[PDB]
């Protein structure tokens, strides 16, 4: 069983801060094989074996209050320990203002190759620049952090 | 044969442990037997309230916080209770069609009074928000 | 190596299952042993169980000047699997911008994630349109793609 | 080099030990040396097949009656230009000011200039209609 | 293993081939043996044949407040050019509004069969008004690939 | 004597060459020692100008070309200098709020002249772009 993982976000409400993740592999859409594990206190995924990984996350939102809510939402992947500059993965999804043509969901996907060593911690932070934030929520099961090792 | 077929609802057939069936993890459920995973429970937060809580065999169900109503099967999204001049349709709040009115929150559009049927004039025309105001007969001294 | 990539034959925006090219002689199409396309049921069949990185992408173009608006979605259906886990294992919506002076004449979306596929599992893609003047938009030929490779 | 001048209509088959295999159906390879064939273009909906695909060349589309091609390779279709409009290389554009087109699928023509034989403009023109000339400005019609 | 990730050097929206950072001593850039970067032709060169997962992403930021609109497209080209683009992405630049959407992003990946010696170029095309008002986000326009089989 | 702690700012601990220190590649920097890679230097082009060039140790700083000014931290965006009727605020150029004015490029909003304070009338009301024009005392022969 090669080194790979996929976590489904627990959060529904748009609040700035670290996302909490489902990590039990018995849950549909969640896989945590090898020596990989999840630190629930710090909300970080800890890497099992060193290598280069294809790391990706997915961001899907649904309008939960009809006719309300607009702005944008952002995810950032943070590595622990850190170089000094930048974030490893950044994805911004715009929420369309409510209109007759506007749909009530929004989606964004981004993927990257990342150097990860064993014992490295990966956290994701949610940021929101939205008006009437209550009108949008994270689509349950569709905000996902995944990674698999490409150096076999 | 296949031992996963005997894992009941509330468990899943665990390919990660030595045991064959494991109870659903927290905040999850399996509504049928013989599943390889359990499904993450629906969470009802913000505008949503928890009408029925999640169990190991049954998904939670949401409704909308007071002053809002559900829209869509399974209460997919919430909508403010319709105001004066609209009525609730399956696709949300909709203006009253021409000739009908609704004067109150959470009402239904109904046609205007036809004063002409009772032989009365129209002093003030209605809108989607208000009924007509009929006057006296046209013949009545009010009309010269 | 265990991978497949199919290119959709479909051109017209119609609700229903997409049909796919499966001959590796064609550009964009490759398959290994253990992955095969059943033409009569429009499904990609996986032979070996495992975890796969599965992705699809959807590109549309405006074919009638000045017309067309709405949205188009793709859903990956897994069979056999309960509806909760396999109905929308992969789902993506793209919006058709109305014809405007901006003259935005194409739309694009991409999604990927890790799925556990069982031996004999069959992958199908359903196309759904909520659009006005559907004749005015078409799938860009060669740019509607379903791909996957086993991570293990 | 391998696959060197695999003839048009074939592709260098990585699966048949790099023999030049014939292109699969609905594909073509207009050049030599290709390791795959390209999928033939389809002309459906508003498009019609002008030229059919072959093993050596792609199909070519045109537009269904009532529309005309717009892009370089007929990349989209546009409804036939109406009165007040002229078909350009970039689609139906409105007639330049001072000119007109009063018929569907027509070319813009400049307005009649009434002043050339000393006449007057009674009704001005638009993009859709020519001016209407009247009597001389000094005619008693105008007082 | 066999993989590479290049980070674009360009920031200004100009029609033509993108130039790439390729030294793996930089954050975000990696290049194993069997893949190399030819600087004069701005091409990534594959040395060992196989099927790779190739992906690139395009991120743009508005650098002039209240200005700039249109679209920007990336295209991955194989030379041996034969006689189409292997990957093709078009990202739309929102007009300036009070809603203030000042970034634009696109991502595409797919499986590509590459032969020994295959060279990869990425070309940038702009169809924008006031293109000075938009720029490539530095470190966020990325082209990556890794081998899948063998 | 941890090897990577031997590499100071301006180099990185090359994990491709067995923990030797290598100088930062061209157009990069490392602001602390012991980093395993250097980060690409910020470029300042187009509407941007280089305020401080980057070194092996420090990142480059951008400012905006004349006629524009920086918006946001680190000069992440440029904005044309504010014209008459506006004032430069942290969020950009903003109209003078009602009762104030600025009549020049790159100015600040000042309050209108209170004509009533000096016992004078108002001949022309001000705007965000111009000060009011006061007149003679209302009891003057100017006024009937
Ligand atoms: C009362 O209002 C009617 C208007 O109907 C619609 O609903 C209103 C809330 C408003 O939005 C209005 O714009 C709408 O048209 C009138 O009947 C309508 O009259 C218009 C104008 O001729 C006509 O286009 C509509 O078809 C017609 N409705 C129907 C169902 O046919 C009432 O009477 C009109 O006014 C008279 C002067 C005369 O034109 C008569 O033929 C019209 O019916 C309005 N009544 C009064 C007393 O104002
Ligand atoms: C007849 O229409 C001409 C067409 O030009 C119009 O320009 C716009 C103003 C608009 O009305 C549009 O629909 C037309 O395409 C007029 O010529 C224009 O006149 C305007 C004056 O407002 C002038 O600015 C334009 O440059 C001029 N266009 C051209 C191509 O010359 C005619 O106006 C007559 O000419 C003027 C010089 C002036 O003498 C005016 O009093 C005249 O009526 C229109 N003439 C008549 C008799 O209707
Ligand atoms: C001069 O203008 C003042 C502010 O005008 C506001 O901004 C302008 C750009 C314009 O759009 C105007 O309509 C705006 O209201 C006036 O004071 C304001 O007047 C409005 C009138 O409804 C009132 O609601 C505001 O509270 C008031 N603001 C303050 C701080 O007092 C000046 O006086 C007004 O106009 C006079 C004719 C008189 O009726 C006075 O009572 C009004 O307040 C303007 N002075 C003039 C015109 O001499």
């Amino acid at each position: 069983q090669g080194m790979f993982a996929q976590l489904v976000a627990q959060n529904v409400l748009l609040i700035d801060g670290p996302l909490s993740w489902y990590s039990d592999p018995g849950l549909a859409g969640v896989s945590l094989t090898g020596g990989l594990s999840y630190k629930e206190d710090t909300k970080e995924l800890v890497v099992a074996k060193a290598g280069v990984y294809y790391v990706f996350f997915q961001l899907e939102l649904r309008r939960v209050v009809a006719g309300e809510g607009s702005g944008s939402v952002s995810l950032a992947l943070h590595l622990q320990p850190l170089a000094a500059g930048a974030a490893a993965l950044a994805l911004t999804v715009d929420l369309p203002p409510a209109s007759s043509e506007a749909r009530n969901s929004a989606f964004g996907f981004q993927g990257r190759l990342l150097h990860l060593s064993a014992g490295q911690r990966l956290g994701v932070h949610l940021h929101t620049e939205a008006r009437a934030r209550h009108a949008w929520q994270l689509t349950q099961g569709a905000t996902v952090l995944g990674l698999f090792r490409v150096t076999p | 044969q296949d031992p996963c077929s005997n894992c009941p609802a509330g468990t899943f057939c665990d390919n990660n442990r030595n045991q064959i069936c494991s109870p659903c993890p927290p905040n999850s459920f399996s509504s049928a037997g013989g599943q390889r995973t359990c499904d993450i429970c629906r969470q009802c937060k913000g505008v949503f309230r928890t009408r029925k809580e999640c169990s190991s065999t049954s998904n939670a169900e949401c409704d909308c916080t007071p002053g809002f109503h559900c829209l869509g099967a399974g209460c997919s999204m919430c909508e403010q209770d319709c105001k004066q001049g609209q009525e609730l349709t399956k696709k949300g709040c909709k203006d009253c069609c021409f000739g009908t009115f609704n004067d109150q929150k959470r009402g239904i559009c109904r046609p205007w009074t036809n004063c002409s049927l009772d032989g009365k004039s129209v002093l003030v025309n209605g809108t989607k928000e208000r009924d007509v105001v009929c006057g006296p007969s046209p013949e009545n001294l009010y009309f010269q």
